[PDB]
């Protein structure tokens, strides 16, 4: 009965030379019992990425009210979002819910559009904001992430090389965590491409 | 008390009409003009912005023409203020079925609600009526290509052509002479400038006095794309069909 | 670790840069040095969310003050605002602020506690270093500090919440706030906590992981 | 209100659920239909806290028939399990949750396509090729995964599910009574008489 | 005539014209009387008929076993007000153990006839009120008015008609008052009284309504075969 | 002409009922009159009791809305006490909120932005008064700040209100004229009230006994008005001069 | 601990300077004697929010008295604080010694205790957990005392308390309420301790 | 007693006509001049402080308002209707934005929010509608540099230059001539000036004259450093000494 | 015109007529007066005897506020109950948060309020009474007169409905005659006489005398009605002035 270890699940964001990577597990389960090897965590509104960790009913909500919220934003302001701007939303929309909170933990991800500066930043589930020059990490398996970034991470790593380092930091964290796993996804995200991978890993 | 002071403005006449509608009406037909076409392969909006002056920012200005979603527009007549209050009720209404059931909300849900809040306003309340016409141009995946208007009264109609504010006889009786039902978005642009061009009350149609937007499929397989026209757009658009 | 330290033209807030959620360290160089208004800072203890919500809200509320009174904010008015909201709480925004500012009637130093109490002092401290920082302030503080003196007493006392404390670490943030002047935020500044050079380079052969599928995401209109 | 099973085949999906309805030591029904039609191409079984199954059930029904008389249209079933799983979202944080847990099976005429969703009582949808609530799934899940073929025809389905019922009967220390099996394909929803 | 729309507006001279025009609703409703001596206090009230085929519009109330009123004007507004004083008896009751002093039952309806003459949308009573009592300092009448002024009397009367009773209650003041531990004598003072009110039609069995309070007799009501005794 | 009778435009757009309370102000017939020293404000304002059988001690229009803060009213004494008692509440509020004294021209702004609900919304009335709020400021200093039914407001050198408020207005403007400063350059508050009522007498051209006059006076840190034998010591000082 | 004592002249309220969370002495130069008014104090013991929160309340009700109606009593002051302490009781924890000086009445002094009470005596004392003492030496006390007398009586009462507490310590700081004005007065632990 | 005015005070006559709109827009007509121009680097505002009294202390009324730090507002017509609404204005700033995506609105969508307060003051029960049409220039990054003018009836409009009030006729036609998209900020402040001396009768200098311009950030107004991002205010009100400088190269 | 049709309206004078109005509805009630004493206050009115039907002593119209309040009032005499019911709360409210009984100043302004509060809407009608009222506070007597506008002030001797004039001429001469002070007991005898010299402008009916006074010296600063042997004797006194 701990909400945020209930669905089980991962994700991890990092920033290179010009670029940011955020990728996630695939797994979905009722504590012992996988449920879905399907579940992907990591959402998009316009150029900015935003992942989410935690209870799944509340990613699902999340995701269905940034959604919302974005597009009532790019509607009045008449351009898309920018990742410094839609932090302070998530900030916001999470410590609105400050004595009822959504069980989440999410991850935004993206390139502001007219600097070109790599952002990305971290919350807990009522909203303080953790902005970081390297990496950020969440979910059932942060522990492991957070020691597998702290060794593997460089700065400036160019995107097939950033790739490579996010992949490894997730697939060995998510091999040590029973919840996390059935699959990953990571975005390599350039100021005008972004790249989907697939990654193979063990199924248990 | 204060009942002397009470217009009641949701009441009839004798002859069984809503005066506050009908006075409304009188408003909107002084109202710049906005025509509607829709075309087997699209719809066209244009509208005529009031007695432009010269120092007005034209670039940087929207008047007539709002985007409610990434598949639905309208074309205002009437008083602005209003406007924009209902259309953000429009585009809040929108993202609520979209968040409710993943899909994007059909024309006529968007049309029967935003009509429903003007409806109320004739029936209870005791405010005045919202001065407000609207053209929606619109696409779903039942129905396709969609116009629809609707006014005070909270009455809406769907129409293959149709105008609302000033000059709408003259301008109706011109689309119902030229529109035909195998009509292309190219022609369709072509007669809703002509239109405009024959029942404005300036003296010359140019491109700083024009709001102009198309719903077409341009994009690559079967996906809609909104242009809401740039001021040296609309004056390719006016050159290319010879009005100027 | 967060101190207040008043001098004889001002008053110096510093704080450590170390956020953490139970025995991790989730940030290594957080801003605890919260602007309220430009010469009224704010150093927070406790709920990372609470200290900056209710330090942006009554910020918020202050700006709309000075506005409406057509005069720079006092710093009695951000504690007034500041205590009866927490009070309204009854503790459960934690929140513990030390509120120091610059202002026409002078130069303040204040402690705000969860549940809404308030103390004024010339030295204080908050949080899980409080009682390391104590020991520095209780040891060198004196009458009539100069600027120079009370920054040092402030940043040895945020090194002792560092070195001794394991809820403190990293960087050392000071905030200046003398009568007449610009305040000005010294972010980062002492840095004695630089991680050392790594042994190895764990930077991977291109092709090391395996992939299923890849695709091009189209996030264009 | 135990076993719920769906299978997603080729051209159809199959809802199994189980008859037997046990208050205290006694089972008072053998015959209980744990499914209501939402639309002509869209059925959902449910499972969990007496009484609020039902209640919810009826009150889903009501809703999916309103927005089919006033549009004269039927709501896709991607629509119906979006629109399920927000009242079950807002359930979880109520002065009194509905625990109920639900599967849709559903076929979308548009895209002539059987779809299956899972959403749990806190409002957790995922769409599957086969789904179960509760301890079903422990048993039956193993048994899927080694069977299921996603080109196998409604003969080919219903003999998995008499396999995971085989199983089901065998390994679980309830009687549930067998079950109701329903079809849902593209001539709408038939029961399947005699399993 | 400008002044006369609502009771929130003053007249030029400083007259509310709606409580005047309730007023005269009392005038129109049918003759009741009012009368006491030192032991006992009684009501008697003329019934009006819509024809011969209707009954008899009962015109006394009973609010507890020590008070009760006689009715004339608007009936739902008797039933409005002699509820309202039902309940302030049952109050007094219930949290002090103690019966409601008439006075106090006058001040209270005064004070709720009072707010519906100085608030917009409301309007006044439109009915005039006789009530009888006996309590701590012995029997009491009061005549409660819709502007909210209410008296404490020896006798009076209102309705069609009311000034010929209210003129011999004048005279026989001296008389009826010293009527003290004789229940029928002051009831035969006060059908004489309302007597003086008559014009063509008489007192019989189905139009006569008599009510009497006193030092040992419970507000008890008299209709019917029990009145004609007194005719 | 229902336009005439609620706070709506006129045709000329005009709001007549604005118009109108601004006539209910001359209703008492006083005139009052503000101006500023170095370390004071001094706020003198006409006492007319013609009834012989009224308590004159009760009768005021001067009132103490704080501690810093005076507050001196034009018009009906209805109208006067309802102000005074909301400036009172308004003042004590912004203490307990915002943790110092309310400013004389924060307060004459809040008084300001309630008269202006009063011309927008129907159902209120605006109140038929002009509210003179004077104080010593520990920020501004010696500060004047006047409110009018319009819910206009504005800072004042000196100021006069009433009946023969011109003769006043235009007899101070032609001491500051000759003065060349935007004050009454004098130490003690004593010879500003000496000033301020000399420069009355000289404008109204009417003398005044001690029960004629009402004075307020705002140093730092208090507002207080003079007594009957306070006012007496004052006029003899003007006389022996 | 905090003690207030009627005298000839008016009345003194003292206290200690010691606030602790646990153990730890939060702060060691706390100023325990408040203003609710210019020649009315308070002692402040249990919740220091709690009685901030109240102090804050009272004075604004003082303020707002003292506009309308003028100077309030030191009885009304006490029945503003007992309003406050009364009616919030369930959610409050605050020990209040209330002391003020008029031209009247001179010195009173009221105590409300956690009950939410009100009790008028010639002086009042409280120590530990807002525990208030009845008898105190009450043939150390008598009416009509001196300053200086009142003085040496709180400072020797005081320093028995810390020197037995260790909720209390720090400086002493006393507050004289007469006629001529406000008076501070602080004695240093050097002072009070030889006693 | 309770506010039972809960219906509307403005109507559509016969006509068509909303008037108590149109009566608003006379009382904006009898207000004093105010101006607003455009130019490639900077907006300007300006009107004419019309005082009241000698004796009165015109730089306690402030006709020319801060609402966020690179937006300010100028107005013309009934001045408390206008107080009330730079009131509402800043707050509006804060709430429905600011607290919501930690930056200050662009000048489009607070002219929106001020634009919808004075809407429902034409249609909610029991109001007038506001008697001041409002000038709003400002900044943002996206957007760059704009002026908006809103009328009573809740309408706005962008303007390259354009004036409103007393001599708003003359002084729109004075701008047409002088106006091009070339214009420096310096050149637009001389214009503004020339403009506006024309409306004016009385004392033309830098105390009868109010004019603020949005333009550079200004870091010395800003009242701290270390935040490098944080560069201060684009507003800023021209002083009385400020405004004589360039009234001499006049 | 139509600007007296309405209550809170300015007409182009700056007048609200419907207070104006109200007025004629006080001037058209009964004579009711105060004196202030020595150490109290003394209030005095005009009952009009209708018919001999009429109980005496036993229609009341003085009423009491607190213990140390009196209130007379002249017009609609349910709008005065109205008033005095008002004033009850306000003086329960004060006592119960500040403890000492409300000052009558203090007493004075919580009626000023209320009365005023009823001149700022159309959707109320203003009072239609004159009230005297005052008592014994801390600081001494006090005595007042409010008038349906809102408007008080503190008064030497009050007088007010339709023998108002007669009764402030009679006022003005002790107040003239009695520079130093008038006592209690005499200012009782005073009150008598000023309502029958009063009723000269009212002498269709007979009438019913009825005094009440508060003094420190002579009912303890407490609120008490004149009856018994002193009533008799200040109608004795009253009946020897007019012969
Ligand atoms: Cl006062
Ligand atoms: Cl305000
Ligand atoms: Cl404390
Ligand atoms: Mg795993
Ligand atoms: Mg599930
Ligand atoms: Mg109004």
């Amino acid at each position: 009965s701990d909400p945020s270890s209930i669905n089980g699940g991962i994700v991890v964001a990092m920033t290179g030379k010009d670029c940011v990577a955020i990728a996630c597990d695939l797994r979905l389960g009722s504590q012992s019992l996988g449920v879905s090897n399907k579940f992907e965590k990591i959402f998009h509104y316009g150029h900015v990425f935003l992942g989410i960790t935690g209870l799944a009913t509340d990613v699902t909500t999340l995701n269905e009210m940034f959604r919302y919220k974005t597009n009532l934003y790019k509607l009045k302001e008449e351009r898309a979002i920018e990742p410094e701007t839609f932090t302070q939303l998530v900030s916001s929309s999470l410590y609105e819910r400050r004595f009822g909170p959504y069980f989440v933990g999410p991850v935004v991800a993206g390139i502001n559009s007219k600097s070109g500066k790599p952002f990305i930043a971290g919350f807990d589930l009522i909203g303080c904001i953790d902005e970081a020059k390297d990496f950020i990490v969440s979910g059932t398996a942060s522990d492991q992430l957070f020691g597998m970034c702290e060794s593997l991470y460089e700065p400036n790593l160019e995107p097939e090389d950033l790739f490579e380092t996010i992949s490894q930091a997730l697939l060995n964290a998510a091999d040590r965590d029973a919840l996390s796993g059935w699959g990953a996804v990571v975005y390599i995200i350039k100021k005008d491409e972004v790249v989907k991978r697939y990654l193979k890993m063990r199924q248990d | 008390g204060s009942r002397r002071y009470d217009s009641r403005t949701t009441i009839f006449s004798p002859e069984g009409r809503l005066y506050q509608v009908e006075y409304a009406l009188e408003s909107i037909s002084h109202a710049g003009t906005a025509i509607g076409i829709m075309a087997s392969d699209g719809i066209v909006l244009a509208a005529e912005r009031k007695v432009t002056s010269t120092l007005l920012e034209q670039d940087t200005s929207t008047e007539k023409l709002y985007k409610l979603n990434d598949k639905i527009a309208v074309a205002v007549a009437g008083l602005t203020a209003d406007a924009e209050i209902l259309i953000n009720t429009a585009r809040i209404h929108a993202q609520n079925y979209l968040k409710t059931y993943n899909e994007d909300i059909p024309v006529e849900i968007l049309v029967r609600r935003l009509s429903d809040i003007k409806q109320g306003y004739t029936q209870h309340g005791g405010l005045r009526p919202f001065g407000v016409s609207f053209i929606y141009a619109g696409y779903d995946d039942r129905y396709g290509y969609q116009l629809y208007t609707s006014n005070p009264s909270g009455n809406y109609t769907g129409w293959k052509a149709i105008s609302v504010g000033a000059n709408t006889s003259a301008a109706q009786t011109l689309l119902q002479m030229d529109y035909k039902d195998d009509m292309k978005v190219d022609d369709a642009i072509e007669l809703a400038l002509k239109t405009l061009s024959k029942t404005t009350d300036s003296s010359a149609l140019t491109y700083d006095r024009l709001e102009f937007a198309t719903i077409r499929k341009g994009a690559n397989d079967g996906e809609v794309y909104q242009k809401i026209f740039k001021p040296q757009e609309i004056k390719d658009i006016l050159v290319k069909t010879g009005i100027t | 670790t967060i101190v207040g330290v008043k001098f004889n033209n001002g008053v110096v807030i510093a704080a450590d840069t170390r956020s953490t959620q139970g025995p991790i360290v989730a940030d290594k160089n957080c801003a605890k040095l919260h602007r309220i208004s430009p010469k009224i800072w704010c150093a927070g203890a406790g709920t990372a969310a609470d200290t900056e919500a209710v330090t942006q809200l009554i910020g918020s509320n202050i700006e709309l003050h000075s506005l409406y009174t057509s005069r720079e904010p006092r710093v009695v008015s951000a504690l007034q605002m500041l205590k009866q909201h927490l009070f309204k709480y009854q503790g459960h925004i934690g929140a513990y602020l030390i509120v120091a500012g610059v202002d026409p009637t002078g130069s303040h130093l204040f402690s705000i506690h969860a549940h809404g109490s308030t103390d004024v002092g010339y030295y204080l401290s908050l949080g899980s270093g409080s009682l390391a920082a104590m020991a520095v302030l209780e040891s060198h503080w004196k009458q009539d500090l100069t600027k120079e003196e009370a920054i040092k007493l402030a940043s040895d006392a945020i090194q002792a919440g560092i070195w001794n404390d394991l809820g403190s670490g990293s960087n050392v943030d000071v905030c200046v706030m003398e009568i007449g002047k610009d305040a000005e935020y010294l972010r980062n500044y002492l840095t004695p906590n630089v991680r050392e050079e790594k042994q190895k380079s764990y930077k991977f052969p291109r092709g090391t992981t395996a992939v299923l599928k890849e695709s091009i995401v189209n996030i264009c209109d | 209100m135990d076993i719920i099973l769906g299978i997603r085949v080729q051209d159809s999906v199959i809802l199994a659920s189980s008859k037997a309805v046990t208050r205290g030591i006694s089972v008072l029904k053998d015959s209980d239909d744990k499914t209501r039609q939402l639309s002509p191409h869209t059925l959902m079984s449910f499972a969990g806290e007496a009484g609020d199954t039902v209640q919810f059930a009826e009150y889903i029904q009501a809703n999916i028939q309103l927005y089919s008389i006033r549009e004269d249209y039927e709501l896709s079933p991607q629509a119906v399990s979006s629109f399920v799983r927000q009242e079950l979202a807002k359930s979880i944080r109520s002065r009194r949750p509905y625990q109920v847990n639900v599967l849709i099976g559903g076929y979308d005429k548009k895209k002539n396509k059987p779809e299956l969703y899972q959403i749990d009582y806190l409002g957790t949808k995922v769409e599957l090729p086969y789904g179960a609530h509760g301890y079903s799934g422990f048993y039956t899940f193993s048994l899927l995964d080694h069977h299921y073929r996603p080109d196998m025809t409604t003969e080919e389905g219903l003999d998995l599910l008499k396999l995971c019922v085989q199983e089901l009967e065998k390994r679980m220390p309830m009687d549930f009574k067998g079950v109701i099996v329903k079809i849902v394909d593209k001539d709408g929803i038939r029961q399947v008489d005699d399993f | 005539n400008n002044y006369d729309g609502d009771t929130v507006t003053f007249s030029p001279t400083g007259r509310l014209f709606q409580v005047e025009y309730a007023l005269e609703a009392i005038k129109q409703g049918s003759v009741t009387v009012g009368l006491r001596s030192n032991t006992h206090a009684v009501l008697v009230a003329l019934k009006r008929n819509a024809d011969e085929l209707s009954s008899y519009q009962k015109k006394i109330i009973k609010c507890d076993e020590h008070m009760g009123l006689s009715l004339a004007g608007l009936a739902p507004d008797a039933r409005v007000l002699s509820n309202y004083l039902r309940q302030q008896c049952n109050y007094s009751s219930l949290v002090f153990n103690r019966k409601l002093a008439v006075e106090r039952a006058g001040h209270l309806l005064c004070d709720k006839a009072q707010k519906n003459t100085q608030s917009y949308g409301g309007r006044p009573y439109g009915v005039g009120l006789l009530i009888i009592g006996y309590d701590k300092s012995g029997a009491h009448l009061l005549e409660f008015q819709p502007s909210g002024n209410v008296t404490e009397l020896y006798g009076t009367a209102i309705g069609a008609r009311s000034q010929g009773a209210k003129t011999y209650l004048e005279r026989t003041l001296d008389t009826f008052i010293k009527i003290d531990g004789n229940p029928d004598e002051l009831i035969k003072a006060g059908v004489e009284a309302i007597s003086q009110s008559l014009r063509d039609e008489s007192l019989t069995v189905d139009n006569l309504s008599i009510a009497i309070v006193g030092k040992d007799t419970p507000f008890t009501i008299y209709d019917g075969e029990a009145v004609a005794k007194y005719i | 002409g229902y336009d005439r009778h609620i706070t709506i435009f006129s045709p000329e757009g005009r709001l007549y009922q604005v118009e109108y309370a601004f006539k209910a102000t001359n209703q008492t017939n006083i005139n009052s009159l503000a101006v500023r020293g170095k370390d004071c404000t001094v706020v003198i304002s006409q006492k007319k009791v013609p009834d012989k059988l009224l308590d004159p001690t009760t009768v005021s229009y001067i009132f103490c809305i704080s501690r810093t803060i005076g507050m001196v009213v034009n018009g009906p004494i209805p109208d006067a006490r309802n102000a005074a008692l909301r400036a009172k509440a308004e003042a004590a509020e912004f203490r307990y909120k915002y943790g110092y004294d309310m400013p004389c021209d924060v307060l004459a702004k809040r008084m300001a932005n309630l008269s202006q609900i009063y011309t927008q919304r129907a159902y209120m009335r605006p109140l038929g008064v002009i509210l003179t709020f004077v104080s010593v400021d520990e920020e501004l200093g010696p500060s004047i700040y006047k409110t009018d039914p319009a819910g206009y407001y504005v800072g004042y050198k000196a100021t006069a209100t009433g009946p023969k408020q011109q003769e006043i207005t235009t007899n101070l403007e032609n001491h500051f004229k000759k003065s060349k400063i935007d004050h009454i350059n004098e130490e003690s508050w004593e010879k500003v009230v000496e000033f301020a009522i000399t420069h009355m007498i000289d404008a109204l051209g009417t003398e005044f006994s001690k029960n004629d006059l009402e004075v307020g006076v705002a140093t730092k840190d208090k507002f207080f008005t003079l007594s009957a034998e306070n006012i007496e010591e004052r006029l003899v000082a003007i006389a022996e001069q | 601990s905090i003690m207030a004592v009627t005298f000839k002249d008016g009345v003194i309220l003292g206290a200690d300077s010691r606030t602790t969370t646990g153990a730890y002495i939060a702060n060691r130069v706390t100023d325990k004697l408040t203003r609710v008014h210019d020649k009315i104090w308070c002692c402040r013991s249990g919740s220091a929010a709690d009685t901030q929160a109240i102090a804050d309340i009272v004075q604004y009700h003082l303020e707002l008295y003292t506009s309308q109606y003028g100077t309030p009593s030191t009885e009304t002051a006490a029945s503003v604080f007992k309003e406050l302490c009364y009616e919030n009781k369930d959610n409050l924890t605050a020990g209040i010694i209330v002391a003020g000086y008029d031209d009247k009445n001179k010195g009173e002094v009221y105590t409300i205790p956690l009950g939410g009470s009100v009790h008028k005596l010639p002086y009042a004392i409280a120590v530990s957990g807002s525990t208030f003492i009845y008898g105190y030496c009450d043939k150390n006390f008598r009416e009509n005392m001196s300053k200086e007398e009142t003085v040496d009586f709180i400072k020797h009462s005081l320093s028995q308390a810390i020197k037995w507490d260790g909720s209390s310590g720090g400086v002493i700081r006393m507050v004289v309420l007469t006629a001529a004005g406000v008076e501070r007065l602080i004695f240093y632990p050097d002072e009070y301790e030889q006693l | 007693m309770t506010d039972r005015y809960s219906f509307s005070l403005t109507t559509f006559s016969p006509s068509g006509k909303l008037g108590q709109i149109d009566y608003a827009l006379t009382a904006v007509k009898q207000g004093v001049t105010s101006l607003g121009i455009k130019a490639t680097n900077g907006v300007v505002i300006a009107t004419e402080k019309k005082s009241s009294s000698p004796l009165a202390m015109s730089e306690t009324l402030s006709k020319v308002s801060l609402l966020t730090p690179d937006i300010g507002a100028v107005y013309s017509g009934m001045g408390p209707d206008y107080r009330v609404l730079v009131d509402k204005s800043r707050k509006v700033a804060h709430t429905s934005y600011k607290r919501i995506y930690g930056e200050y609105p662009p000048t489009k969508l607070l002219v929106s929010e001020v634009a919808k307060i004075m809407q429902e003051a034409t249609q909610s029960g029991g109001v007038r509608p506001f008697g001041v049409s409002l000038l709003i220039a400002g900044h943002d990054e996206f957007n760059g540099f704009s002026l908006y003018q809103v009328d009573p009836s809740g309408s706005y409009f962008p303007w390259k230059a354009t004036a409103i009030g007393k001599g708003s006729v003359a002084a729109k036609t004075f701008l047409e001539k002088r106006w091009n998209d070339e214009l420096e900020l310096e050149d637009a402040i001389h214009i503004a000036l020339l403009t506006l001396k024309e409306s004016v009768e009385g004392e033309f200098n830098g105390d009868t004259i109010e004019l603020a311009i949005i333009g550079d950030e200004n870091p010395d107004l800003l009242g701290y450093t270390g935040i490098p991002t944080d560069k201060g205010p684009r507003f800023r009100k021209l002083t009385s000494q400020e405004i004589n400088d360039r009234l001499e190269a006049l | 015109t139509g600007y007296d049709l309405s209550n809170s309206v300015f007409s182009p004078d700056g007048r609200n007529f419907q207070v104006e109005y109200a007025v004629k509805a006080v001037e058209n009630g009964t004579t009711s007066i105060g004196i202030k004493c020595n150490d109290g206050v003394v209030f005095a009115v005009e009952k009009l005897i209708t018919s001999k039907l009429l109980v005496p002593q036993k229609n009341v119209k003085i009423q009491v506020v607190d213990r140390h309040i009196g209130c007379v009032y002249s017009g609609l005499i349910p709008d005065g109950r109205h008033l005095v019911n008002r004033g009850r709360e306000e003086a329960a409210s004060f006592k119960k948060l500040y403890k000492t009984p409300i000052p009558i100043p203090a007493f004075a302004d919580r009626l000023g309020q209320y009365v005023q509060a009823h001149t700022l809407y159309n959707s109320v009608r203003p009072f239609g009474v004159s009230t005297i009222f005052g008592g014994v506070d801390k600081n001494g007597a006090h005595l007042y007169m409010l008038e349906p506008s809102g408007s008080y002030w503190g008064y030497k001797g009050a007088a007010t409905g339709k023998g108002r004039q007669s009764a402030k001429a009679e006022l003005e001469k002790l107040v003239d005659h009695h520079p130093e002070g008038l006592s209690a007991r005499e200012a009782v005898k005073q009150a008598a006489k000023i309502i029958y010299l009063a009723h000269e402008d009212n002498k269709e009916k007979d009438f019913e005398l009825e005094i009440s006074w508060c003094s420190l010296s002579e009912t303890n600063g407490l609120h008490k009605f004149v009856k018994g042997d002193l009533l008799q004797e200040a109608i004795d006194f009253a009946q020897k002035e007019i012969n």
